[PDB]
């Protein structure tokens, strides 16, 4: 199969690589029980303006993101750099919420990449966005002019805002080198321009409540997560692992190791994670990969026999007749000894054959007849014949000169 | 035996295999043949996957040229050493040892070959030696004697 | 005012990440080699205002308990917020309490200028805080989009000329990762000899070589001179 | 400014001759590369860890995966063929006779040593001491394996021992064909008489000439000694080689235009609709940096077999014979 | 003559001269100025530009 055809000739081929499969599966998360309250999130009467935000940097909890699944009608889910469905899973280090009420169609330039107004010097986001954006219609609460002195909407500002920077000001803009000293002038007003509201409005005029909150997803630990369970912990066992979202297979044995109190995770020469500490009371752990290998057939050639011989490179025999060589461990032959030419090559000097019923045999390299040619103090060897013997050479000289078509390889028709 | 001229040969032919079937191996797009992709798809969505084909497309004739390089480099150095080989065997005696064959050269008659040369060296070698008494000179009625 | 040297200190864990025998290299916030210090001796009442540009490095010299505050704000006049951090035996005091802010900062607890409504507190057990090694303590600080850290390291330290930083290799460990959203832009230490090293610190690539046993031995600037700009 | 040399200035005159009157024999010393580590990488375990559905979307790519493990088993196996073409050109394995008196010389640190269970010689033994979790663990677990070479230490010393029982009791007769028993004084003697020098001068001075040499591989012996820049040519390709597979694992560390650098926070975080837009980038990366290693293992397996050739061809004139060409 | 020394210098020229060539080509891009693209397009699509 890995060399496509029905008559495979006599030598060492690759096929494939020995792989055990796991048997198991690890989903550890931290025990806590206490459930995030959305009284202080948007699900609320009391909401803040583009003024003033209103940033809950929560604690850890357990709550659940499909949970405002059943909110008002238009419920626009824009996560740039997750998966909205996939928030069930992953284990974030800190939740940052915000709040506000802005109006008009500018719900896209809350996104990042938009330079509109708002998103110039009315709010901005870095270009992450490690979490999601929540907007929806907010009319029937929004439908009353008494709210209008209570939406603030600043102006333009001399000098381009900061993503995650909150822009409170009450001073007056200074257009060029003319200070109009309060009282506002030609040029020079109060960045407090309030929003103006009407119950009979146009649809896109309509307000949107919209939430931005944010995730930060590394090393640190984690707080917030999804509800899920937690299982037994094995050690000698390749099985799967689910630490804190941390997702791979292999073993899990004790470690000696002298892990710092602020150091959580851990990892290797080429940066890749070979120690976790458990979620649950505090234990050392090592993060092992699955017992693996690399497999090699010995086939004297089709036409000549149908047996094999399989060759597990890097195994002790104690890993997976038997024979346990510097390069693996070869199942299918048996070790003489007696020596003969190299015909398969293998490893750390065993070959193979098939030789006399008909089996295959493994055998050490035979560099040699040995001859010992006495060496006296007067001893010459003169020949007294010759045998002229005409041997062969075989050398390349050239090569199948080729050519290729780019607008017709590279593109069809 | 004839095994140096058949290596180039297979080599450029699973080359060439590999290159023809690396035309039907989709590089992430919905399908390796181009035409419908360009008519069940519009232009703009159509276009990263087009893009996607034409790149893979491209490094897969890369790496074909790269390899066809160094497969050139190699025979080169190859047909140099034939060269040498020819120069100094069949144009004239060489008392370089193994190089123009095993044994005392003597002679070398180069053929013809497909994409290759087969050349027929002579080598003297002796046989049928007996062992005899040695000595480094013979001492006269006074002076000594070296073999000339 | 004086001014010490910062030969091989100032070195801290930039992530929370264990590694053994590598060789890594971030581009955070660590302290300069071979930089100036502002060596300020307040035994005698040396309260400056110096800033907190992109981070600090205060240590101090004592015997029990000489320095024991590090108040910080940017505007402290009557509104702006800040970090009151005393080091009884009890615990820490960590506030964030907007409150007035006194000129004089002498300290018992004695300033108490105003009580108000705040937006958090901390009251970490873990508090901050042979005879002849009296102390070698350092504090690093530094601002960032999110929580507050603070690293330190107690060690003792032999008897040698007048007081200055000392030649040699210490890591410096996290203790409290208190979250935060402060515009704190300056500086202010609370006291009842002394060192008040304060160094500032810069972005600069730092290669550090992590040992066996998960601490750093050495590190290099990669931009002191051209040999550490090859290594 | 650099020093070309000194400045020598030879007298031409119309009648002037300039003859030496005493030989001073010397023994040099050059190292040439032979064979090279031979490496084999995993497609499915290199590219993809531990992210079956990776492997399921890397499927779907062009047939990468086997035309790297052929190049790679095409250099293992010239790998293992330059060392045949070069410590093995003698079929019979020839064998030291007991007594050690050929002619008066002490060729005793070039033949094996019976005592010591690795069967080598002092300079060998030399030589084997100064060209070398770990980094071979780590590079295993990432694809990256090291085969191990078909002939062993113990063969190649054996090989070399036959190439050496057989230029002292025989001369260049066992190169050619059979082995001819031939006195070591009388061989020495024709090997002068092939310079010029006739066979008068060296049994007049064969003592002379067993001192030198005694005193040339004495010397030899100090110039492999500690000195660091003495196996520079054989501790390069060792160097190039581990340079080389830690810029491999070194680019799984990369983003490749990816929100991140792992096959299972990417599959856990995104949704499949947009899934097969930042995981086949870090593919595409790897597959570019793996296309990478194997030419630079190609040039580097070009570059060791032209050293070879060229080791083959050395040992084939000078030692299995006399070779006239200057240098 | 000098076919073989000037073989490698049209090399090295013809080499040098494609590298610096290719800087003005687009590799499946809108145009290939950087601050073009990262300026009048847009932010997010200039990263994958
Ligand atoms: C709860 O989690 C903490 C976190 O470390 C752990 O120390 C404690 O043992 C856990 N308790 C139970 C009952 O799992
Ligand atoms: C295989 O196992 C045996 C017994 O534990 C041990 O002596 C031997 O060194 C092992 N070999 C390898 C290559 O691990
Ligand atoms: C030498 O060998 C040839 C054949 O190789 C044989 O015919 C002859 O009898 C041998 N002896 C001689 C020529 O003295
Ligand atoms: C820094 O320290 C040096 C040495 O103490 C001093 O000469 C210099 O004035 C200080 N200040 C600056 C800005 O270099
Ligand atoms: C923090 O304080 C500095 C000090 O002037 C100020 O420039 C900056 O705008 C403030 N906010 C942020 C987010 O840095
Ligand atoms: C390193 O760790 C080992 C672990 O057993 C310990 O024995 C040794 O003392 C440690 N060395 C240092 C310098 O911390
Ligand atoms: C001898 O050598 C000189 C050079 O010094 C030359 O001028 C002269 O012609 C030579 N005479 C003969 C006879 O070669
Ligand atoms: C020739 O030189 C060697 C130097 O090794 C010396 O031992 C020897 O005595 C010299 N012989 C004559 C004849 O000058
Ligand atoms: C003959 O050779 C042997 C060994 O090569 C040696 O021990 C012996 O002394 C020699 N005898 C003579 C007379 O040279
Ligand atoms: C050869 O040299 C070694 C140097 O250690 C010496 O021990 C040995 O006796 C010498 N052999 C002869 C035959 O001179």
């Amino acid at each position: 199969c890995t060399l496509k055809s029905f008559t495979v000739e006599k030598g060492i081929y690759q096929t494939s690589n020995f792989r055990v499969q796991p048997t198991e599966s690890i989903v550890r998360f931290p025990n806590i029980t206490n459930l995030c309250p959305f009284d202080e999130v948007f699900n609320a009467t009391r909401f803040a303006s583009v003024y003033a935000w209103n940033r809950k940097r929560i604690s850890n909890c357990v709550a659940d993101y499909s949970v405002l699944y059943n909110l008002a009608p238009f419920f626009t889910f824009k996560c740039y750099g997750v998966s909205p469905t996939k928030l069930n899973d992953l284990c974030f280090t800190n939740v940052y919420a915000d709040s506000f009420v802005i109006r008009g169609d500018e719900v896209r330039q809350i996104a990042p990449g938009q330079t509109g107004n708002i998103a110039d010097y009315n709010y901005k986001l870095p270009d992450d966005f490690t979490g999601c954006v929540i907007a929806w219609n907010s009319n029937k609460l929004d439908s009353k002019v008494s709210g209008n002195y209570n939406y603030l909407y600043r102006l333009f500002r001399k000098s381009n805002l900061k993503p995650f920077e909150r822009d409170i000001s009450t001073e007056i803009y200074q257009a060029g080198n003319k200070p109009c000293n309060g009282v506002a002038g030609f040029n020079c007003y109060f960045p407090l321009r309030s929003y103006s509201f009407r119950p009979t409005y146009g649809v896109g005029h309509q307000p949107y409540r919209v939430v931005v909150l944010s995730f930060e997803l590394l090393h640190a630990p984690a707080t917030v997560c999804g509800p899920k369970k937690s299982t037994n912990l094995v050690k000698n066992k390749c099985v799967n692992f689910n630490f804190n979202g941390l997702k791979g297979t292999g073993v899990l044995t004790e470690s000696n190791k002298k892990f710092l109190p602020f150091q959580q995770f851990g990892r290797d020469i080429a940066d890749t994670t070979d120690a976790v500490r458990d979620p649950q009371t505090l234990e050392i752990l090592d993060i092992t990969p699955c017992s693996f290998g690399g497999v090699s057939v010995i086939t004297p050639g089709t036409n000549t026999s149908n047996q094999v011989a399989v060759l597990y490179q890097g195994v002790n025999c104690t890993e997976v007749n038997v024979f346990q060589t510097r390069a693996g461990c070869l199942i299918g032959a048996e070790y003489v000894n007696n020596s003969y030419e190299c015909d398969i090559p293998i490893g750390a000097g065993i070959c193979a054959s098939y030789q006399t019923s008909q089996s295959i045999i493994a055998y050490t390299m035979s560099l040699g007849a040995e001859n010992s040619v006495a060496y006296s103090n007067n001893s010459i060897a003169i020949p007294t014949n010759f045998t002229i013997s005409v041997t062969t050479e075989i050398l390349p000289v050239s090569m199948t000169k080729t050519s290729v078509d780019c607008t017709m390889y590279i593109c069809g028709d | 035996a004839l095994g140096k001229l058949q290596d180039v040969v297979n080599h450029n032919a699973q080359a060439l295999n590999t290159l023809v079937k690396q035309l039907s191996s989709k590089f992430g797009a919905i399908s390796s043949v181009l035409n419908d992709i360009f008519s069940r798809l519009d232009p703009p969505e159509a276009e990263v996957q087009i893009d996607r084909l034409i790149t893979g497309r491209l490094q897969s004739l890369q790496t074909y040229v790269t390899q066809q390089l160094i497969r050139a480099a190699e025979i080169r150095a190859s047909a140099n050493l034939a060269a040498t080989k020819m120069s100094e065997c069949v144009l004239g005696q060489s008392k370089r040892v193994d190089f123009c064959g095993k044994g005392y050269h003597l002679m070398s008659f180069p053929q013809s070959a497909p994409h290759g040369v087969v050349f027929l060296h002579v080598t003297y070698v002796p046989a049928q030696e007996k062992n005899f008494t040695t000595a480094p000179a013979i001492c006269h009625d006074g002076k000594a004697h070296f073999p000339r | 005012p004086a001014y010490t040297n910062s030969f091989t200190r100032g070195v801290y864990y930039p992530d929370k990440v264990f590694r053994s025998s590598v060789l890594h290299s971030t581009q955070d916030l660590f302290l300069p080699f071979f930089s100036n210090v502002t060596w300020f001796h307040v035994i005698r009442f040396d309260n400056p205002v110096l800033p907190f540009n992109d981070g600090v490095y205060f240590a101090s010299i004592e015997k029990s308990n000489i320095i024991r505050g590090w108040i910080f704000g940017t505007t402290l006049d009557s509104k702006t917020q800040s970090l009151l951090i005393v080091n009884n035996a009890t615990n820490v005091v960590i506030k964030v309490c907007e409150f007035q802010f006194c000129n004089d900062p002498f300290l018992e607890f004695r300033v108490y200028s105003s009580a108000n409504n705040c937006t958090f507190e901390y009251v970490s057990q873990p508090f901050l805080m042979q005879g002849n090694f009296k102390n070698l303590r350092e504090f690093v600080f530094k601002n960032i989009d999110g929580y507050f850290k603070i690293y330190s390291k107690h060690t003792p330290i032999i008897v040698r000329e007048p007081e200055d930083l000392p030649q040699g290799f210490s890591a410096l460990e996290p203790l409290v990762d208190l979250p935060i959203g402060i515009n704190i832009t300056r500086f202010q230490t609370l006291l009842a000899a002394a060192a008040y090293y304060v160094g500032y610190l810069q972005p600069r690539t730092f290669l550090l070589k992590y040992n066996e046993n998960g601490t750093i031995t050495d590190a290099v600037d990669c931009a002191l001179d051209p040999l550490s700009e090859t290594k | 400014t650099m020093s070309l040399g000194a400045e020598n200035s030879v007298a031409y005159s119309n009648n002037s001759i300039a003859i030496p009157t005493n030989f001073t024999i010397s023994v040099t010393t050059e190292i040439l590369p032979v064979s090279m580590t031979k490496t084999s990488v995993d497609c499915t375990m290199y590219i993809c860890g531990d992210s079956t559905e990776c492997s399921n979307l890397l499927l779907q790519y062009g047939s990468f995966c086997t035309q790297l493990k052929r190049a790679l088993t095409g250099i293992a196996v010239e790998q293992d063929k330059n060392t045949q073409e070069v410590f093995a050109q003698v079929k019979q394995i020839y064998k030291t006779p007991p007594i050690k008196y050929f002619g008066g010389f002490n060729f005793s640190q070039i033949l094996p040593d019976p005592s010591k269970p690795s069967k080598r010689s002092p300079i060998e033994d030399l030589l084997f001491n100064k060209v070398t979790r770990d980094l071979i663990c780590a590079q295993k677990f990432k694809g990256l394996t090291v085969l191990p070479p078909l002939l062993t230490d113990e063969m190649i010393a054996q090989y070399t021992s036959a190439l050496l029982a057989g230029t002292i009791t025989s001369g260049w007769t066992f190169g050619a064909g059979p082995a001819l028993q031939i006195p070591f004084p009388m061989q020495m003697a024709y090997r002068f008489n092939g310079i010029g020098v006739t066979q008068n001068v060296l049994y007049e001075n064969q003592k002379l000439i067993a001192n030198q040499f005694n005193s040339a591989i004495g010397k030899i012996q100090d110039s492999l000694s500690s000195t660091p820049s003495a196996l520079g040519k054989l501790q390069d390709v060792v160097n190039h080689n581990a340079q080389a597979l830690n810029t491999l694992v070194k680019q799984l560390s990369s983003k490749f235009g990816a929100i991140s650098s792992v096959l299972n926070d990417i599959f856990s975080r995104l949704d499949p609709p947009e899934a097969e837009v930042q995981i086949d980038r870090l593919i595409t990366g790897r597959l570019q940096s793996l296309q990478t290693y194997v030419t630079q293992q190609l040039i580097r397996a070009a570059e060791i077999r032209a050293s070879a050739n060229l080791a083959a061809t050395k040992m084939s004139e000078c030692v299995l014979g006399q070779s006239k060409r200057v240098d």
